[PDB]
């Protein structure tokens, strides 16, 4: 029923220091069966991954620029991602992706995931 | 973190061609090396996974290799659709670190 | 060994996520065969919940859910049906031999389908878990192709007795269709190997050895997943469980007979291959042999020629360089002597 | 419909009728008079040889009622042998090779039987086939084969089959035993395609055999429809003769791959003899010759003068270092 | 050679190459009673099936038919395992009938001077209480059971004959044993002289023996499956109390096929080794013929150089001229065999 | 002649016990009689202080080592009621390894073996066990076992082997006998990798010989093995009166290590045989460097030695009245040749 | 007491005393300041770096009463990865590796752990480990292990060497690779050595991988009440992880194993080969050289006066024949 489908929300312009909490709606597909992440891109600026969830496990990875500032999480009731930004700097201005990744196998000891479907991306803008 | 060092940053090419894009992994990464494209104002869209395996629905003209650390991605005809830029991946860590691009343009 | 089941952990790796263990991620379907002694319905769908409704069915029926890389249905299906995550991660994994496993309300049989290109001369092996219930057949695949057309048509045509029986039947009838495209794999292999032997004696080249260690390293493989074969089969109709009938045995003991033969013929293979393997050897020795048999015999001839001609060549000043017909032809003679005889003792030989 | 055989040349019918009090023979190029039409009386055997007459095939399938599955299975040249049952009759499918002397390969023929109530119906390919001395118990009067029943007669076939499968096998004995005293003493590089063509009719024997040993298995021990209880027994003999068979292509199977391998047990030697050879010739001339381009020299001061007979002594220290060389390869053995 | 040609099945013919000897022995024993002669006359033995006691006659040199058919008439034994009992080119089997039971084995005897491996076929017919063993020759391997039966030892005295065929069965498979003891001292003779001192005769040796291997198992494979058809379908005719001793002996037949099938392991091995040793053996004749030519091939060139015809000769007195080159050419050989002595070509 | 005759007791009646073994230097007999509540370890010599054990309510471990003495062996079987045939068999050191459901015991014939790294020799000793009733018999040749894990668990309350009957018993004895076969497998495995490093790098006879012994070892271990597999599954799929219903997992348990233990030997067995071709292929590649010496040699200097003797014949019309500087030139040439055929060998990168 | 490694350059001890409350870290190089830490009742981490300095490892080994047989297995460098169990303390001895993709070799170190009540001792060989995450997740309380016993720390110390493990791993996996494209294509004389040098690394690894596996199997299965139950789950996880690289060592033996089988295939063609081109050239030149001695003697009446300008026509003879070898060797595929 319905394709996949990955929706960000709540993206907009906010005071540096501030937070604002970015909503990615997934349509399609049961969000604990598959692991959710954010993809930063600043403007005029390549890709840089910033976060990931596993819902099945709510296990977290979160980028070094963003430690201890970014909290991911996910909740199956709503099948909904959530990344909250607080403290935030002017530097984060940037269109954020929320991508949905599958893992595949190469070795035994070796994994590795692939985003297969990414959302339209909302732009977050922090100055003034 | 993995450092992935993608070059050329600016390659030109014509309808036709052949276009080769190399990119270089800061230290060992077990062949979990994604390729992605991405138009203008569009979110990326995943090309090659495994760093050999060609995803369901792109065209077959994308190739994959790999040579120790070495990933490249061949084009061998361009088309008109095929101008975006290209973006490396490396998921072999919990922290996964994209390369910096390469714009392919019209010469 | 035996102990407590329960899911793997695996470094780099959320504690619950099941992996695909594969390479084909091409399409995904889901074919239902819900058939009784009068009537049968069949349909092929994409959403899993639209065959959810079939596990509580009084009637036997036969899920075939094509392309496991959705994890998702995979993982849906088995936990609403009951099945074990062990048994998830077993059936979604891949790189593991045919085995068979007994639960309280299941059996779980992994078994391998095979495929064979002649040409780049590739074995592919795609694997096949079946899964018994009380009263469904769950079978989980990887892509489009298989080998229960035969099975297929008898349900739909009402042939044989299938449809008259309950679903430990239909496990049978797809054990058995396995087993025959075991036997169509067999005879293809027959080929290739008499291919392979009629251009081994007269076309020597590293393609055809490198040919045949594939071929070798094929046959290997067969062996190694043929054997577990015969081992489920043996523990199928030697250890029935309460889910498969008191009837029906002689049909899994039919089977087992069956893959006896395969496994005698993979043994006979198994030597075969040397046979071949045997005969590129000899046939570059022969090679060798006249290559440089012509060398001895030019060195055999021209060496002591040589070695005389530098005697007479060598300067003393006090050296009987005139006798008989001034000497010098003499040497000549001598030289055709020394030579004609060694010709002659080679046809001892037969050489050249 | 149609079959896939060679051989169109001949066309025959043979009817051989017989009782305890006479026999009687037509032998008509045409279906004509057959008389038996399930007389239920009289022992009858029914040769027709050629598949490209189709039309009689058919006929006799229409009368007698034979399926028209196994009429289509009959007319097959490139099918294993196969027995199959039924309640009127039953319906079998052999095989006879031939052997020669001449370019090692069988010829190889597809012959059925159908035994019916006193009615042996069955269909050739070739005239002159193994089946003559069975003739000759009709012709004769010898042994018990005229005194009951059709089931007796259709094993004196299949045991007249499995004896010219017998006289095959010792003709290919003979073969393999001519190509191992070759391979042994002549070792020659059209023995080994020799040896593999020898290998590959062996192997078109195992793949023949084990379907006959299962319809000589399937006759007997599964209580067969229509046989005497008396005549199982006999079936029996053919049955250990099958198996017998099995095994000694099985054995000679084995046998051939040794050749296979001793054979290279003498190329790999060869090259070594032959070593010899360029290495004793060489280590005898080579520094031979040296030592002469040691005294053909162009220098001006040498001590080169008659040194008590030079020459000679040049020609000696030659001899010796010769004689050294070759006592030396006869303490190694080489020669 | 076994071809029957084309004869009725009814034929008695014999096919064998012994005719020289023609004997009778007759055993009758009971639990207190024991008899035993030797005759050559067929109607001084004939009345003995309907006797209350076991006996045992060995016919042996199976070679006048008259003695065959007419046993075979009186005890009612079907004409068709006549023609088997006289076919001596036979795999052994066994045969099932309401009054008795047929089987024919083998014997088999091993020249070592001239290795090789003679066959002789015995057939065993017990019926009731009577045991009709016919052989080919003089000389046998039921010798210990004869001597079991005149001292009195075992229970074979105090039992019927079946006792007696599994004892004689017995005595075959122990024949067989010491068979494969011979051999096993053949093959550890062949891989010690294919081992230490490899010649070129020596393969045409492995070969024959692989040969008497590959026929071994033609005839030991059957044996096995016949013990079978005795352990696990008994019929009446044999006694249960029995049927234990058969197994037994069962077990020893399926060991002997496993030895025979070790044993031809190791002959496959051993022509595989052999050409281990020739290849290594040409190893070291390349390093001579390398060695020399690396020597003197070189050198003699350099003679070549200064033995033109030129006359703008640096050669009157270069440096004393002459020995000077004689001394570099051995200064080359120097380098060159140290060379070689670094490299462990000598 | 050595110690693996198979023609002995050859003129002897079936029934008569005669030892077919090499070892015949030590003789004990220990028993472990262990209950819910207490265990009696009796090791004791003499035959007549054991037999009242089999009337016991509790399960026992009679274990006779050294069986050389016929007479004991005579006596347990004669006081428990064991068949001859079984007593020979068990006597027997070369019975191939079997069960047997008797109405009143089971006998079962295995082996263990011993291997010695230091010298490469494999040694087989049979164990022979008899459950019968609540008791277990065990026969074998010499002093020195695997069952020391089972004395473990029985002196020390580790397991469950005290809280069930002698079956459980008899399950512990076949468990540590296939652990003991899982260990020396994995020595053998062991010496496969080193006799493999060393074909590929230093091929010598000694080397053949080693692996000449290496395949006879294993052929004659997978000969071993294959009854195993036979005997456990006879012990647990057709459950006879004697063995429990609640014991049968456990022998299915060892039915499956049986079944990987056949494939590793078939494993080891396919990398014996490949082992030889591997060596032929190492010494032909030794000897074709060989080769490329000789020939690299022969090409540089059997051309040079020809254009040095072309000129040297006694030809007058011959330019050799110093054409161009004739020497010098031909020397150059000579020079040139050698260079340019050294380049073509690095073109073929023999040099 | 005899240490039979070859590391004794330098030797340290280190210790870290961690609680709930607060811990403290100290480097010392004398022996005494550390034996009182046995009485703590916090977890304590001792660090013997080496053990070339047998005087320091006995007063330890004597002071923490423990037997002198696993003294002598911690200075038994060459050992198996090994466990024991004993009454008070348990004794464990793993391997750590090190490469380098510059000279393709892997060196092991062992390590020895023996874990008493409340405290751990670590026996090393270099200066430098792979257990940096661990001190890193005591010193800065990043992890539990501050929360719980000594156990816990065994455990963390054990998934470090995993982690090592799997490090290199990836680093043999990318040397696989490299060396895979290599041989399939463009091979040498470098890659076969290359090749064995692969092969001999994946036979330690596995060779030390498999003893691990049974380490953590036996550690986790059944053990003493030395360690909690509540670590009872963390080491399985551990074995688990084991179990990954097992395998992966399994399947790379497999494709080295291939790639060497490639490179024996093609020996006996390359002998040919080699003779083909000796051949050739001996047979152009033997002849040559034969008849310019022919011509090089130093007889008086050799026919050597003009007849034709002298000397070229015999070098045209030469040419005619060696065209005619050259002839002899365009055919036959030889050139
Ligand atoms: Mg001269």
């Amino acid at each position: 029923i319905s394709e996949v489908q990955l929706v960000e929300s709540g993206g907009g312009l906010v005071q540096p220091g501030g937070s604002l909490r970015l909503s990615c709606a997934a349509s399609g597909f049961n969000v604990s069966y598959y692991s959710i992440h954010w993809v930063r891109q600043a403007p005029g600026k390549g890709l840089e991954w910033v976060a990931s969830i596993s819902s099945s496990s709510g296990s977290t990875s979160y980028a070094d620029s963003v430690k201890g500032r970014f909290t991911i999480s996910a909740d199956t009731s709503k099948n909904t991602a959530y990344l909250q930004m607080n403290s935030l700097r002017a530097e984060d201005t940037a269109v954020y992706y929320c991508a949905r990744s599958y893992w595949y196998y190469i070795w035994s000891y070796s994994y590795g995931n692939a985003m297969d479907y990414w959302g339209q991306g909302t732009l977050v803008t922090v100055s003034s | 973190d993995i450092q992935m060092t993608q070059s050329p940053s600016s390659l030109s090419a014509s309808v036709g061609d052949r276009v080769t894009i190399t990119c270089r992994a800061s230290q060992s990464v077990s062949s979990a090396v994604a390729w992605y494209q991405q138009k203008p104002g569009k979110a990326p869209k995943l090309l090659i996974y495994s760093a050999s395996s060609l995803y369901s629905g792109v065209p077959s003209r994308f190739s994959g290799s790999r040579s120790g650390t070495d990933f490249t991605l061949t084009i061998s005809s361009l088309q008109p659709e095929d101008f975006a830029t290209y973006y490396c991946q490396q998921s072999s860590s919990s922290l996964i670190t994209f390369g910096q691009g390469t714009k392919v343009e019209i010469k | 060994h035996m102990e407590e089941k329960r899911l793997s952990a695996k470094k780099g790796l959320p504690p619950g996520t099941l992996v695909y263990t594969g390479k084909y991620r091409e399409d995904f379907e889901i074919e239902v065969m819900n058939y009784s002694i009068e009537e049968f319905r069949e349909f092929k769908t994409t959403d899993v919940e639209s065959v959810l409704p079939f596990r509580d069915s009084s009637t036997p029926t036969w899920i075939n859910i094509t392309g496991i890389h959705r994890t998702d249905v995979v993982q849906r299906v088995g936990e609403f049906f009951g099945i074990h995550p062990l048994v998830l991660e077993d059936i979604l994994n891949v790189h593991q031999r045919p085995k068979v496993e007994f639960f309280e309300n299941y059996v779980f049989i992994v078994l391998k389908m095979f495929t064979y290109d002649k040409n780049l001369h590739e074995l592919e092996s795609e694997q096949v878990s079946l899964i018994l219930t009380k009263n469904c057949v769950l079978m989980f695949q990887e892509k489009i192709g298989d080998v229960f057309d035969p099975v297929r048509e008898r349900i739909r045509y009402n042939r044989g007795i299938i449809r008259k029986k309950r679903a430990d039947y239909l496990l049978y009838s797809l054990i058995d269709a396995l087993v025959d495209d075991y036997f169509v794999l067999l005879e293809k292999i027959d080929d290739e190997i008499d291919v392979l032997e009629e251009e081994v004696l007269e076309r020597p080249e590293k393609e055809t050895v490198q040919r045949t260690h594939q071929l070798k390293r094929n046959l290997v493989e067969l062996r190694k997943t043929i054997w577990p074969l015969r081992e489920v089969l043996s523990s199928l109709y030697r250890d029935v469980p309460p889910l498969i009938e008191k009837e029906t045995v002689p049909y899994f003991r039919d089977v087992y007979d069956h893959t006896i033969q395969i496994a005698d013929t993979v043994e006979t293979f198994r030597d075969i291959v040397s046979g071949l393997l045997d005969v590129y050897l000899s046939s570059v020795s022969n090679k060798t042999n006249e290559v440089m048999k012509v060398l001895t015999i030019i060195a055999t001839i021209f060496m002591p020629l040589t070695f005389i001609a530098g005697i007479y060549g060598m300067n003393f000043e006090y050296m009987p360089e005139l006798r008989w017909k001034w000497g010098y032809p003499v040497v000549l003679a001598v030289m055709g002597v020394i030579a004609v005889i060694m010709v002659v003792y080679f046809k001892k030989k037969k050489w050249l």
